[PDB]
């Protein structure tokens, strides 16, 4: 089948509560990591789910495993604290991709944004040349907005995605009421 | 309500509504932390606190029902509330609303009873105030320190200055005030008072012997510069000895109000610092001195230095027992505690000394002594 | 109910209580299998000065 | 000692007791004891500064109990005993 590992990071800042969006998304997305656990288990259940957040002090809530079902007791008491973190999320799960047991399982690390992003430019294109440059599978997912959706982000994933083909997908989600699951299983990421 | 409060909402007075635009469309939008910073941005603006009645009411509901920003900011504007409306018969129903409001999510009752027993500081009670107070600092010692909580704890602690029953108190958490400071973002016209009751409540305080901890930090010496140079003055004299009874004399008469009855402890308590600087100016070479030098510097007679050391070994800065059969002082272990440049020097010079000493024993000794025993 | 929404996380705490005393209990049958002799007790109360 | 030490014994101050410290060198070159017990305890400073975790040197010792004390000396067959005398003190003494 598909050997990959998965790694998922999560915001718990705030901004997911508020009313005129779904009413706290945070179980929604909770439940798309649920089926995209279940559906990469269904396809290959060798694969390791890593879960952490984007906090200022960020810690590893689950070690890379295929069982999930410690996984669903974890995605609770996400401790909503802090606003967001881009750099150290970033280098706590990238560089933590050689801790995994199979070396033969591909890198594919995703990220729920839920806040706007606090690095410049300069960073968004080091970080985006550091992850290009050490070819890792980037998805990069952003849960509501409060300024415009995508204007340098589109430059970010531009000169991040390398690959052309077959590559990464960009996932950008316009407001709406309906649940996020149908909308982010559109690409071929998912399945 | 969200139909009906455009009306109120939409009139307001002449320049509401360059805040009511996009407090509005905010509204609009539901975006509840956008909304929390904008009121955030309505209070700290300047109101004119005539026609904000309604809107405190209206965010305060708001903030009541929305349970989704933290209520700290709740806490505030309902501080606005009380401080523009002046009662204290509805504040304890409205901040009791709100403990019974605020459910167990985040450790917010350190700022809820600090508001309490700041509010209850006035002239209406004063012990059970302090005891709230005793409890504010006992609840929370854990890791956040943000200190944040704790400065509003040392403007209660000012609030509870303005009470002579206590100074030593507002000393202690003066050094953390001292300490906790970020930057000069506060007004500086404010600080000149906070520096002016700091430095004559840090002269006033009598749990401390030594002033080179206030002086000691450059935050203080840099932004006294603006004010007059009297305080300085004999800052600087209190600190680094008073060799001269003059400037200390015209220092201790300009202060008028309070400084009378305190003037002759002061006395008592700068009595010590040139013993404790005549003891640590010499450290060898005779060591052993005479009472010639207490009196002389301190214009007393021969009759009062006994009472003198055994006020200075009564305080407990000083271990110093004297075997002598003619009048002699020999001193022992002091601390300076605030600096010494001189003995900084001395001190390379002492120490490189006796290091290059060791080492030319252990050169010494150890060349031949290698060589015959191995 | 949101206060009331913690009470997940307390009963997946305890099943696995529940899923993980199956070890420790289990070895109870290996170490408590068979007493090979038979000895006489004797009780009598000692003090220590938990 | 670097900064991240307190978010990495952080981890172990929330999910384990009281953490202590030991920092110790690559590099068997020092001659001093190279086991340093540091207690990860907050203490309140006089300064003023706000509390944050502080590193108490503790004092330690290497002693062995029963069988690691045989097994070091059966390894080295070099090292002396305290043969309290001549050479004993006489090495102290000059080094």
């Amino acid at each position: 089948m598909v050997l990959e590992s998965t790694m998922v990071c999560v915001d718990n800042s705030e901004y997911m509560r508020n009313g005129d969006f779904l009413p706290t998304r945070l179980q929604a997305q909770q439940d798309a990591v649920n089926i995209v656990c279940h559906s990469k288990t269904r396809s290959n259940p060798e694969n390791n789910v890593g879960l952490i957040t984007l906090a200022n002090d960020c810690e590893v809530l689950t070690t890379l495993t295929p069982d999930t079902g410690r996984i669903l007791s974890k995605l609770h008491t996400v401790q909503p604290k802090g606003k967001i973190t881009f750099c150290t999320g970033i280098r706590v799960a990238h560089l933590a991709l050689k801790h995994r047991q199979g070396k033969n399982h591909k890198m594919r690390i995703i990220a729920f944004v839920g806040s706007p992003v606090e690095d410049n430019e300069k960073d968004l294109v080091k970080l985006a040349k550091r992850l290009k440059k050490e070819k890792v599978n980037v998805d990069i997912i952003n849960f509501g907005e409060e300024e415009v959706n995508t204007e340098k982000l589109t430059a970010f994933v531009n000169t991040l995605n390398g690959k052309d083909g077959t590559g990464s997908h960009l996932v950008t989600v316009p407001p709406g009421p309906s649940l996020a699951d149908a909308l982010i299983s559109s690409p071929i990421l998912a399945g | 309500d969200v139909p009906g409060f455009l009306q109120q909402s939409q009139n307001s007075g002449p320049g509401q509504p360059a805040v009511w635009h996009r407090l509005e469309e905010l509204y609009t939008k539901k975006l509840w932390h956008q909304l929390t910073l904008q009121v955030l941005d309505f209070v700290q603006d300047p109101c004119f606190a005539q026609g904000d009645g309604l809107i405190k009411l209206y965010e305060n509901f708001i903030s009541e029902f929305e349970h989704r920003v933290n209520p700290l900011s709740l806490v505030e504007i309902i501080l606005h509330v009380v401080r523009q409306m002046t009662d204290p018969n509805v504040a304890l129903t409205f901040l009791e609303k709100t403990r019974e409001k605020v459910k167990s999510s985040d450790e917010a009752v350190i700022l809820c009873k600090t508001a309490i027993g700041a509010l209850k500081l006035n002239i209406g009670d004063l012990q059970v105030t302090k005891e709230t107070i005793e409890d504010v600092e006992e609840m929370l010692n854990n890791l956040p320190g943000v200190t944040s909580v704790h400065s509003r704890f040392y403007d209660l602690s000012s609030k509870y200055y303005q009470t002579i029953g206590n100074h030593a108190s507002y000393y202690k958490d003066a050094l953390r005030f001292l300490g906790c400071v970020d930057i000069k973002d506060l007004p500086v016209s404010e600080q000149q008072e906070r520096a002016f009751t700091l430095g004559l409540a840090g002269l006033l305080g009598e749990g401390v012997f030594n002033f080179g901890e206030l002086l000691m930090h450059p935050v203080l010496e840099s932004l006294r510069n603006t004010d007059r140079q009297w305080l300085i003055d004999t800052l600087y004299a209190f600190n680094s000895g008073n060799v001269e009874r003059f400037q200390t004399l015209k220092t201790a008469w300009g202060q008028q109000p309070d400084l009378a009855a305190n003037e002759a402890q002061l006395l008592r308590k700068i009595q010590l610092l040139c013993l404790m600087e005549m003891t640590f100016t010499r450290p060898a070479n005779h060591r052993q001195l005479t009472f010639e030098e207490i009196a002389k510097s301190a214009k007393i007679t021969v009759n009062e230095v006994e009472l003198l050391v055994m006020k200075a070994l009564s305080v407990g800065l000083v271990k110093g027992s004297i075997d002598e059969v003619d009048k002699r002082v020999h001193m022992t272990w002091v601390q300076p505690r605030v600096l010494d440049l001189q003995q900084i020097k001395g001190m390379k010079d002492r120490l490189e000394f006796w290091c290059t000493d060791v080492k030319s024993m252990e050169m010494l000794v150890e060349h031949q002594a290698h060589d015959i025993l191995t | 109910k949101i206060m009331k929404s913690e009470v997940l996380r307390v009963t997946h705490e305890l099943q696995a209580m529940k899923d993980k005393i199956k070890e420790n209990s289990e070895k109870i049958k290996v170490n408590k299998t068979l007493p090979y002799l038979v000895s006489n007790v004797i009780e009598l109360l000692d003090v220590d000065p938990q | 000692l670097h900064k991240n030490d307190i978010a990495i014994n952080e981890l172990m101050k929330r999910y384990c007791p009281n953490s202590v410290l030991v920092i110790i060198d690559v590099k068997p070159k020092d001659l001093g004891l190279p086991t340093e017990a540091y207690i990860s305890v907050e203490e309140v400073h006089d300064d003023g500064t706000p509390t944050s975790k502080t590193f108490e040197h503790v004092t330690s010792e290497i002693g062995a109990e029963e069988a690691e004390e045989v097994g070091v000396e059966h390894l080295l067959r070099d090292i002396k005993d305290t043969t309290v005398g001549t050479l004993s003190q006489r090495i102290t003494n000059q080094v």
